[PDB]
């Protein structure tokens, strides 16, 4: 999400995806691998922070008929501690998950260029905002070979590394 | 062929360990809010007490007559609740009632106390029922004319069960010091209790009260704690309100204080005064004083938590 | 052509969740230990006690005539201060100290007690005025001639107003039996405060004490809240130190005990017997013991957070 | 800060920046925009730690007149368990940040290297110190074009491509 | 040339921020489960209570004769041990149990207290020695005579130490009014101890309790603590058990309840009732209230730590 | 720990190594620097969470005489939250700790692979699944000079170029 100057708010299929213009036509298509890694790293998150305690904590006050003076002052000094320690960790605790889960979907992007960016060994050349330039007119069924990763590196060496 | 990632036009802002108002593309709540204004007790033994004070099961006023013996693992203390019909107040009231909300209900069981040269009817006017009576689970002992005096008595109680026993007894204090002449005698009155933990240890204090209900005196109620097979012993000489029957404690529940309706179409395990939590969420921001097993109060209304990546748009 | 990062000859290490001691670029504190050893009391209305006891405001001796109707948002209490001139003591002080730390300041109020038949101007050596004097809140009840009886008496009180009243009286204990026979005359004496909340149960208990002030004799006090439209009574037989006025809590405030002077030049919402904590630091290792608005107090005397990258030179 | 084998105790205008030598003369210039990045984001942690707290805490104990002992030991032993949690929560607390802190200014370093390098296509190849190899004489011209990311990755391509 | 990384046929699985069992290549326990059955005492000056209990070894009875002055680092209480051979109880024993429990043992001072016109070798079956004995550190005061009557007595005591002083002493509660009037004549007794932090106050109750040790009879053991330099004083008529030397603390030391063996060959800071704690971990699952220098305790029974890296084989 | 499809169950000298396959014989040897990188840091977290407390609590119960009841119901309402923060506090802590630590492990592998990758610039090729193709055979000499980071970069450029 750096230089990746944005994104596709029309890709509406996934999180992740290609985008192909060569002579043939036009293509979007989602990676779901991808986007169902950090989807199923998300719901852990999710799992594991929506939780339900087991812990029981009984009436300690009395609402209607005040207890002693001391001892309510005890009370309330012991629940207003432990309402500032529950109110930090889950203040640390939100903004640290949030922190991981952005810097998480930012190296999920980075792992899949940088997978395609293996799959073109020369016949490609790196851009520098996250496309690559294909020294030789990739078609559609070769497009479709890059995705599930099925591209043969070289096959079709040769003439783009004449171009 | 270029790769990236999804965006949306709108999204969510969030907070991270570095700055403020992150714009995402999805987010869920881990604050809690939502309250259902009910008590939901679906699947649990609930007895609403009402009119009727939770200490009061255990004295038996007029209020309290359909909660001698009950059973429940959901206590609900209410605010028109009384605990006493005749004006009077209990010692360590609080510890008792803490006893009782997680007692799983009482059984009562006849302390068989028999008495010899005293009257034991007392009765008034608050105390209501078909015409003029006193705590059913109490008795309250005069002697046995007008006046005269009341002798040196000493009764014994031995917890034959393997439960600790619930011992309750009264003090009287009338409106003055001829009405205690009246009903119990001239002369200094002491009432000792004592067993195997206890040491007491009481004397009267005659006087004017504010009239409540009509009435300016006052009853002290006090409790002990039996042992299994620890033996109680009662020494008194006027101005004691003798205890009929001992409770004894069925297993365990939990008590909470309300003003909310019943509902038994909901299940909830987090209670407050105002109704019941109903969330799977850590956290809540309703009643830090709900009790139950609830999500840790937190001082923060909202905690957006960071479903979805950093949202870029065009 | 090469790219890098910065670096510097002296850098300052700090712990991670690896190593102890990464020299990193820079570095700032987060644990608070500078002090400033005055109460910062910069826009608050401050009173200082000085001499005067917290509870002696609400019974009134010598060293608290000028704290009977104070007002504050900030109370401090001095080790010099004295409750009594007279040689007592408080039943549940604490309890009350920790009620008027909060309460804003008092409010009394004439609570319109007459006497017939008895006498009323009881004075010592002790609470020292122009002559001979006494609580200024309070009166020294006694018989009329210099032994005779005292009539047993009931005087009641109601709250006319929204908030709760502070209601304190005294029982007194003489050096012995003779001097009470003097005072009040001879028998058993008993006082009986009743109302909604409370009820008791007073009885006098006088012999030999220490001498503190050259008095052997002892005045114990002892306090309740009275809500509103309730009534309070008292029934005594002497060894009674009557109310004159009673106390209403005026609003809200905070309760300090320090040993420094008082600041009007600096501003700060944490303080400590040793002074004010001024800081934007989320901890402190000043005092455990700091009230009002602190940093989380922790054992750690530094804890440095990394400000800079990892310091690597050449 | 691993394979850079060290810092620039020279550099006192920025925190990254480049040292070009080339034929002209010499060259050390800071980065502004990613300096100014992490410069924001340690920024941003010492907003949201140093922090105020509107949480009064009433007086409960009695520096004067010691309280009732048993209530005392109680009122003891609380406040020294929260004093327990919350020296472990500073020290977890600062020991954390300052991870995330050292491994933040590194990614930023990595991240603004990988930069220049897509920059440069194949006009120049990776040293493994941290520097690039260029196979024509770039200019200051071409250095200040590299800086602000206006460096051609075509216009020069052929002569670096024949050396 | 292909470079990897190690792997292993059998990992640990362990549970991280995104998942729940990861195979890891190592793992360690955070948690720790491991109990020593025994006191760990090595290096520690130890008493073992035993048979006596902590608070008799202020009062002194048969059991705590060789308590009297103890001086430990470490206090071992037993389910065995007794406080009282004459069947009693304190006022405010858990707190003076707590105060003793960290004394560090106790160092015994003659109160230099004589009498002239009342009797002092009270005695009883119960505090067996030789034949029938009392308390070593009490006297149990009587009238000269098999009935007669008490005379008003006022004795004092200053604390000349720069350290608190323990002052012990009882009232006594005979079976019945009439054996008080046996021992300290007819009349109403009462008891004031007052000083400078204290003002009581005390009143016999006699009457039949159940029989401990075959006796009905109990015996209030009160106790304050004098200011260095302050005076305690007391004002008694009959029913008081003197104390005959007054008790200092010595240092520092914990206290600890435990019903197992003591070893000197282990050393442990971590206590509870089945033994000793010794353990590196930060957490443990062993008891929620074990004292002295302990893990925290922790409802889960194992957190597996990862040590290794991510385990994939073949 | 992603494209490196997965371990060397073989490899029982160390946690990263190599494994060459030229035409002169077999090569599986350990990396001891990294190895022991990650072995230093793991060591360092086993350090600062293995720690002792100096700080003494106190008995505030009682197990053979029970205390009041209102003050004992008190005391274990603490307790519990006490523990209900301390169980929290633990299974976040290991759970954070554990995260940090794959990811650890994980960037020291990426880290060497980019080590190993600078050191042959353009004598060897990318393969994509954690392999480096080399265009020239590569002898054992020269593979102990790859191992401890001698391999010239440019005394067999021209050799490798051509095939
Ligand atoms: C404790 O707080 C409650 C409100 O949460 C309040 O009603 C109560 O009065 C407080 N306790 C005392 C002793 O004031
Ligand atoms: C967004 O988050 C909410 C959380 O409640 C979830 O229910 C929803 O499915 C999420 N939407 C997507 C597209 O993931
Ligand atoms: C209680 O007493 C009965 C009869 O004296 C005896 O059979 C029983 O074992 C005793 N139980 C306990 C727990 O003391
Ligand atoms: C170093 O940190 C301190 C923290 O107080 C800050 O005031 C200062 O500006 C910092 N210096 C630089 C050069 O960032
Ligand atoms: C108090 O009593 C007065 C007069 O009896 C009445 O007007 C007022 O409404 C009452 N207020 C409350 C709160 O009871
Ligand atoms: C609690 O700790 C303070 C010092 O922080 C000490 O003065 C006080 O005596 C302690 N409480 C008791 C009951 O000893
Ligand atoms: C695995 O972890 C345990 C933790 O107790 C350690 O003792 C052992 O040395 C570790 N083994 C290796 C091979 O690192
Ligand atoms: C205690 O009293 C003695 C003699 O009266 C005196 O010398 C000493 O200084 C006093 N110490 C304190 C602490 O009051
Ligand atoms: C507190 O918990 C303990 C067990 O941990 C229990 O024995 C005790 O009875 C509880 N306290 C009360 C007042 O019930």
């Amino acid at each position: 999400a750096g230089f990746i100057e944005n994104g596709w708010e029309g890709l509406i299929d996934g999180w992740y995806g290609f985008r192909h213009q060569n002579a043939q036509g036009e293509g979007t298509a989602a990676d779901y691998k991808s986007t169902q890694s950090a989807i199923d790293q998300i719901t852990g998150k999710l799992n594991r922070l929506i939780e339900k305690t087991n812990q029981q904590f009984e009436l300690i006050d009395n609402e209607f008929n005040e207890v002693e003076k001391q001892i309510g002052n005890v009370i309330n000094w012991t629940r207003d501690s432990i309402t500032e320690v529950w109110s930090y960790n889950a203040e640390l605790l939100v903004a640290m998950e949030n922190q991981h889960t952005i810097d998480l979907a930012d190296s999920e992007m980075d792992k899949l260029y940088e997978r395609v960016k293996r799959q073109l060994r020369e016949n490609a050349e790196e851009d520098g905002t996250g496309c690559f330039e294909i020294f030789h007119k990739c078609d559609d069924d070769c497009m479709a070979s890059i995705r599930n990763n099925t591209y043969d590196h070289s096959k079709y060496r040769e003439e783009a590394m004449q171009n | 062929i270029c790769l990236g990632h999804h965006a949306v036009s709108n999204g969510t802002k969030v907070n991270t360990l570095t700055e403020r108002g992150v714009e995402v593309v999805n987010a869920t709540e881990t604050v809690e809010r939502t309250n259902i204004p009910r008590i939901c007790s679906k699947g649990k033994r609930t007895v609403d007490l009402g009119q009727c004070g939770l200490l009061g099961t255990i004295t038996g006023p007029p209020q309290c007559d359909q909660f001698l013996e009950f059973s429940a693992d959901l206590i609900i203390e209410r605010r028109e609740g009384s605990d006493v019909c005749y004006p009077g107040k209990f010692v360590n009231e609080e510890a008792l009632r803490q006893i009782l909300r997680e007692s799983g209900g009482i059984d009562k069981e006849a302390m068989g106390f028999t008495y010899s040269g005293i009257r034991t009817n007392g009765a008034t006017s608050s105390c209501r029922r078909s015409g003029s009576s006193f705590y059913a689970e109490m008795k309250w002992l005069l002697s046995n004319t007008d006046n005269a005096a009341f002798p040196q008595m000493t009764k014994s109680y031995k917890n034959t069960r393997k439960s600790p026993a619930l011992i309750v007894w009264g003090i009287h204090h009338s409106v003055s010091t001829a009405e205690q002449t009246k009903l119990y005698g001239s002369g200094n009155k002491l009432v000792t209790v004592g067993s195997s933990n206890y040491q007491q240890s009481f004397v009267p204090s005659p006087g004017a009260r504010p009239q409540v209900n009509g009435l300016s005196g006052r009853i002290d109620f006090h409790w002990l704690m039996l042992n299994p097979n620890d033996t109680v012993t009662f020494s008194f000489n006027g101005a004691f309100i003798a205890p009929d029957r001992a409770s004894f404690l069925r297993g365990k529940s939990m008590g909470i204080q309300s003003g909310v309706q019943v509902d038994a179409n909901c299940e909830g395990d987090c209670y407050h005064s105002g109704g019941t939590i109903i969330s799977n969420l850590p956290f809540q921001n309703i009643d830090s004083r709900a009790v139950g097993k609830c999500p840790r109060y937190v001082k923060q209304r909202s905690l957006l938590l960071a479903t979805g990546m950093k949202n870029v748009p065009e």
